[PDB]
């Protein structure tokens, strides 16, 4: 019902658009204001915030939301740190977007619920769609 | 704590809209309230109530009617609340917008590469009450024995609020004329609008970092801590020199009374409104000096002012940099960037344009000497409220013009500051061409 | 031809050239005016130096009557002095602009018409315009005054009007010609063209065939603002003075409009007054003060802050109020340094005017409107008096002299100090200062 | 079924994993020798080559394969040029990976049979999976 | 007869000169402000804008102009994307300068009406000039 | 009608193509062997040689040819030197391609008969095609 | 007695320093104003000028100077053009500082009296110094 | 009679040419294969190597040679490193080419016996030739 | 106890922080203005200046200060130039951070009084801590 | 005194050299064989291996070692991953060097006992030498 997306890049914006189409309350959070404005009309609430900062995450009650997406791809360190703050903040389900396999090993092994590497996953399915 | 904000939506400054509607959102309900005969002994006209409501919300202190008599006890309390809303309301509102402006700056810096708002508001309210409390007890030390327990506190608490808020409203027929040689009230009021017209940022910075010393204070705090005593000193000395031999207003005083009157007028010239001495019989060279003092005003995040002391300070040292042909404007070993220099210069030129049209209009609606027209226009625009006799004989068209001058002067410099901060971005830019200046 | 220069060696240096030129032309004139050959009765050192300052700064303010107190030799001396003031200021500004453009072009080349012919064109334009004014004025004054008196006054007043000096050979300047249109438009055209600027005249001369669209931005600004300023001044002066018995109430409908237009045109740093300013109402006095401040064009014979500076300030204020990123005029962006130059010129002029007004109210005892009007007239080089010049004291004369000197060279000097300042190797950290 | 993969990035290596584990024979092309060596361990044929040159593409005989995959991600010019060369060669079906929508519509104009944009497609499917349907 | 020239290199200035001298009004657009200043002398209107942004082209109102020249030579991506955006903006006639035959076929397939290859066309015409 | 072309870039290949199509015997010189092989099928005679090497030019006997094309674009210095050697050898008419106005001015002042600037000339002529 | 040097780099500044210390009037000309400032104290007359421009070279009477030095190293075309314009203007002796062997060959073909190769002449010199 | 030249630029090629024409045996060391090949046409020994690494310096035994010439011009750091390691190895006499005065004085502090600045030395020598 | 720290990187700021906390006044110099802003809060005086220019160091009056620290890590050449110019300026005690052993020995030869290699020293002393 | 050093960089060699001279048994691990040979004469035992591979670490038996030093600076992600593996293997004390404060803040939340920022630590520690010279 209530969803939170951190990082409003290509992957984050795409998630928000479908989540709003299904009539669900989605929270979009991003460090860059310019990207928040792009997703402002596609989400219920749009906030410019730094999810690396522990106190900022505390105020935005992410534990109330059912699912949380960390969709930061450029900074390998920021995604790892944002995931670790979300888990200690009390988020039950944390989904993390990983760009490389080395990061995916860390995120899974520190306790992230779901690990998503967009380039690999279509790599599997595009092959499957060619096969059949 | 949580440093975040919700963007307004689809990129021009909305803070000027916030300031404009906040001022109009309180003036209109206050205007209709003053029409009720519960607050006035005989009732006020729509124009008179609007002028009074504007003066109370702007805390200019200009009165088409006598405050002490025309208003009832309920009206006097109503005036008391409005000048809280005008002075402390702007001081809180400017601090809130300044806090949110920094938050947007901080997050954008993090993207490329402090207490909470509720906590800050509590200190602003706490500072206002404790300051007015100190003024209340000192003023009660004299007025309670003279007028009684209940009248003494009310007059003391009224004038403590008025002085701190830079309102200048007085419950006596003559504003502080009966206390020319009285140091207790003259200094208690002086301290109230000196610190009231100092800025929460200056008080807050000194409160939190006084132990590190003066060198490690903020640039804005250092400017206000030097220019305000400098302005008080030059105002006191220069008023004393030009008024010591004028029999009408200050020539019949004692030597200590000479300096007390000179200091009180200079302190109240910077947007307070109280006048220990008469301004009608006040010589022209001293009129110009007071006119300059009214324009220079109080601090940026204070209860009142025109263009602020920091705005005058930057332009003053920008001129010094220009004449010495230095590349950068530097104060306290800090460079003032060109956009800030442009803001300081733009506020002066825009204010002067507004003042000229306002001055031109008044000489059309009402007929008086130009020295009186300029003085009244500056007082309304700079929110000082010091009169030269033209206010009493104001006409109906003149009242409307002076209302607009009070409103524009109250919010103008702070609003024009934020328009320069966040202009609307454009994707189409035209070629640059050189225009001869000089 | 050859685009080159020799570097100064080793801050802005053209302000030094302007200042030394002005001083080295003022001092010999002041020395000469003490000689009794030029004055019928002789002048005091203070009065002679005041007259020299008024002639060189082409302000036209007179502590003594021009027609009577000066002899024929002195009258010819005044012509030469006001030529030097106006035309030399125009030529010096043009030469400095040419050298600035040369340095700009050479630095642009490094990163990625000659002066003599330019000076010849400036002199040719001045002589042609002055000859046209001379013949137009001689068409009237020669029949009524004689063959040699008629030519002399016509030539003198053509020289004064083109150079925006305002010196008149009659006891009352242009008071006797309120309703005469010939002399009125003959003088008006001279300081409108003289105050238009040599840059505008040259740009229209060399590029009129391409049309108004392809003219330079400064030329378009002047060609739009000057007629607009003339029209608004004429309309305001007609509206505010058409019921005042002392100045325009007794005149005819055409005469009132003629007087209003003449005062509007001469308020822009010319100095001629068809009507009396002593009996001139307060709002119209404020309007005329504003007009004097706005002044004439940049590379012209006029004074005060120039029309282009006021136009840039106006459009910058409009841009700020609309919260636009760039100041745009005629589909061209005005860069931030130019806006800063305009605003700084206004602020510095205002500060100097405030100090001068305070000093005059100290040394002299008069109403604020008279003191402010006289200070604006002296600083803006206009020379229009409101009755305070005749009652000046000696310290008042000194202060007015300083105001005339600073006003004549100031805005151009402050423009060139901003043009290329001292470079620095040490910079301090930037800190934010709250404004407004 | 024989498949050709152009580009040996993260996407291309995943495609090679799945296709080889599915029992098919694939040919892998890349310009960097480091990536082709890793791919050579499991692919049927691994050749280092540039697919933006007409003669080199002709030598590889791309027309034989029914499905050709282009996985050039960073260089949009290389992706568009390789797609154009493959289409001009006469390969029946072209699948190209795109990073943004402008590249997607340029590939649409060129005539790529199927265009895969991994970021937005994973956004869509992750949103669907969160919606539990 | 209004023209719009996008790209103010050596080719763009020559096109603008020959177009303006023929009595037709032209619009010059470039990202380099120096070249816009150069063209501003003889062009009816010169604009500093990026034509690879779809919103910038929309407010430029290139659809009003009868014919639009895209003269971006160095940046192949800029030429391709400007051509695509111009066609998607509903402009009738698009002329594009191409630096290579591979670029030429791509531009043709996008939908550019006429494609100009300077080196090839000048070579052909110089060879013809040698004959006579 | 006997002609020679020096340098086999895009402009040189276009000149050789059109001039062979016109039906005239040509000799093409280029320092890179692959482009010589590419143009050998079209041109009458193609020899791999350097025209900044004076004795090679003397062996080539360029003075027999009525017109010569020097179409070296990358190295301006090589173009100027080739023009000087061609002029010294006794070529009646020399045509040289220039990429920049400074190179064109140098080439004119040293004595080149015709200066070809592909971008500008295409600029004027494409604009003229735009008019009609 | 009268010397003119164009280009105030490392080579030209050293030429100025030696020539003036020798006791002769030298003219230092450079397009960049900062270099002219640096060399202004040493030389008798320092001028910021562009010797690429014919009219400037005509105005600066280089034809009466005994010898003229062209010491531009970065731009080969600028140096060649400056030498050729100086020869056209009537300078009897022109010495040119050349950075490349191709540039030296072109300048020798033009007619420059003396060609100076900085590191090459040091090549032979230092070799001879090592030998003996 | 045995010389070693580090760096095979134009200065290095010239010094090798003169040393060979005087009958000496030279070793040419450089990092670029093309330039060491060009030197190999005439040098007694040509080795492609980096002289900033100690092990290669010890392997090719600079200490045997009486004079070592370091002609690294573009990279100041490479020249400093080569001089430092040459002095560390124990070669009696080191000659190094410097581009500017700061590099020259750093080299003098390091211990280079003779320092060559070609630009300034040409400046002085051509000035002397100009005088007489 | 006046100190000057040149370079306000990770190492430089900590030195400035500790020195200022210990009751001494320090001077902070850096070319990156945004990095000068951070130090300006706690440092007595901070300056945006380039210390590889001799005149800038002369205006800084580094000779007055008792000790000068150069903490330029990434730019080895800048560290060398700053150390050299500081020695010529007349600083009594100069301390320089070194990132390489060759850099350390070069700095020692120039005249640096104390040389700090943070990685090596920290490794030694952390090994000492782990031992005890 | 049993010690292990992970990553033979500039910091790694300094730790290995000083610690061995005391007389303690040290294990040197590094992915690059060349730097292992340089440390061969300064450590008792040196093995060329990757410590981000879970199976390899079990063979090394890092649990017996009293202290482990992770000195991987170039790859911040490898430093984070290597810290997790040592903790999972049961190593009582883990010391990791951090180049940046952002990496250090992650490392603290991981559970690394000591976080070493060599550039900042020398900042105070060298500066203290300035006060008492
Ligand atoms: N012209 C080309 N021909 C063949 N392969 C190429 C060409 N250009 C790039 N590649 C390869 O395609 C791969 C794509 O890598 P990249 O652009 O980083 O996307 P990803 O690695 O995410 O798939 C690169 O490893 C590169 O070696
Ligand atoms: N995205 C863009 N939008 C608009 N103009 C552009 C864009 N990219 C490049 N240009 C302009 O196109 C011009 C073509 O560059 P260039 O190759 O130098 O021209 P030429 O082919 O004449 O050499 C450049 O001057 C550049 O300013
Ligand atoms: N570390 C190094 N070891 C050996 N030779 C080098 C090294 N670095 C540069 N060189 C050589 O020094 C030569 C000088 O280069 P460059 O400055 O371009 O020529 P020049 O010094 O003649 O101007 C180059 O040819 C280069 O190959
Ligand atoms: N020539 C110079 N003069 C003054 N300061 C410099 C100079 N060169 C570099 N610096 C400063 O020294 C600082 C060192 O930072 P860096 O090289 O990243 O090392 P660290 O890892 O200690 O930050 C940089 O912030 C840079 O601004
Ligand atoms: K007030
Ligand atoms: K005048
Ligand atoms: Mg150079
Ligand atoms: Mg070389």
């Amino acid at each position: 019902k209530q969803f939170a997306v951190i990082g409003l890049g290509r992957f984050g914006l795409a998630v928000c658009k479908e989540l709003q189409d299904s009539g669900s309350q989605v929270l979009a959070v991003d460090i860059n204001e310019d990207r928040v404005k792009e997703a402002a009309g596609f989400v219920s609430q749009a906030i410019v915030a730094n999810c690396t900062h522990e106190e900022t995450v505390a105020e935005l009650k992410l534990d109330d939301y059912d699912m949380v997406m960390i969709a930061i791809g450029a900074d390998v360190n920021a995604s790892i740190l944002a995931t670790l703050i979300a888990k200690e903040a009390g988020v039950k389900s944390v989904w993390v977007k990983a760009n490389d396999r080395f990061q995916a090993r860390v995120l899974q092994k520190i306790g992230a619920d779901h690990i998503i590497m967009p380039e690999r996953d279509m790599g599997i399915r595009v092959a499957r769609k060619m096969l059949d | 704590r949580g440093v975040f904000y919700v963007p307004d939506g689809k990129a021009k400054g909305g803070e000027p809209r916030i300031i404009l509607l906040s001022f109009l959102g309180v003036l209109l309900p206050s205007a209709v309230l003053l029409t009720l005969p519960v607050f006035s002994v005989s009732g006020l006209s729509i124009t008179d109530a609007l002028f009074t409501a504007t003066s109370a919300i702007s805390v200019t202190g200009l009165g088409v009617v006598d405050t002490g008599q025309h208003f009832t006890l309920a009206g006097k309390i109503l005036l008391m609340c409005l000048m809280q809303i005008g002075g402390l309301g702007q001081m809180t509102l400017s601090a809130v917008l300044l806090y949110m402006f920094g938050v947007r700056l901080s997050l954008r810096q993090q993207a490329l590469a402090q207490v909470n708002l509720r906590r800050l508001v509590k200190k602003i309210v706490t500072f206002a009450l404790v300051a007015e409390a100190i003024g209340f007890v000192f003023l009660s030390y004299r007025w309670v024995p003279e007028m009684g327990w209940q009248t003494g506190m009310f007059y003391a608490l009224f004038h403590s609020i008025s002085a701190f808020n830079n309102a200048g409203f007085a419950l006596f027929s003559d504003s502080m004329m009966s206390f020319v040689n009285d140091p207790l009230v003259s200094f208690t009021l002086a301290g109230l609008f000196i610190f009231g017209g100092l800025g929460f940022t200056v008080i807050g910075d000194v409160w939190r970092h006084w132990r590190k010393g003066f060198h490690f204070l903020h640039i804005h705090t250092k400017i206000m801590l030097i220019a305000t005593p400098l302005l008080l000193l030059v105002g006191t000395v220069l008023f004393w020199l030009l008024e010591r031999h004028n029999p009408n207003t200050m020539g019949s005083l004692t030597t200590g009374g000479q300096w007390l009157a000179a200091f009180f007028q200079s302190a109240s010239a910077r947007t307070a409104g109280f006048n220990s001495v008469d301004l009608t019989q006040f010589t022209q060279p001293a009129l110009l000096i007071m006119i300059v003092l009214m324009l220079i005003g109080a601090g940026s995040t204070s209860t009142g002012g025109g263009i602020k002391v920091s705005t005058f300070a930057v332009a003053f040292m920008a001129t010094w940099t220009f004449l010495r042909q230095k590349k950068h404007v530097v104060m306290f070993k800090r460079t003032v960037n060109w956009p800030t220099v442009t803001k300081s210069l733009a506020i002066i030129v825009v204010s002067g344009a507004i003042l000229t049209t306002a001055m031109f209009l008044l000489m059309l609606t009402e007929k008086a000497s130009f020295d009186k027209v300029m003085f009244e226009t500056i007082s309304a625009f700079a929110t000082v409220g010091l009169t030269a006799g033209l206010t009493a004989e104001l006409s109906e068209p003149g009242k409307y013009i002076m209302i607009v001058v009070m409103i524009i002067g109250r919010i103008g410099p702070l609003t024009l500051a934020y328009m320069l901060a966040r202009p609307e971005p454009t994707l189409i830019k035209y070629p640059e061409d050189t225009v001869l200046t000089g």
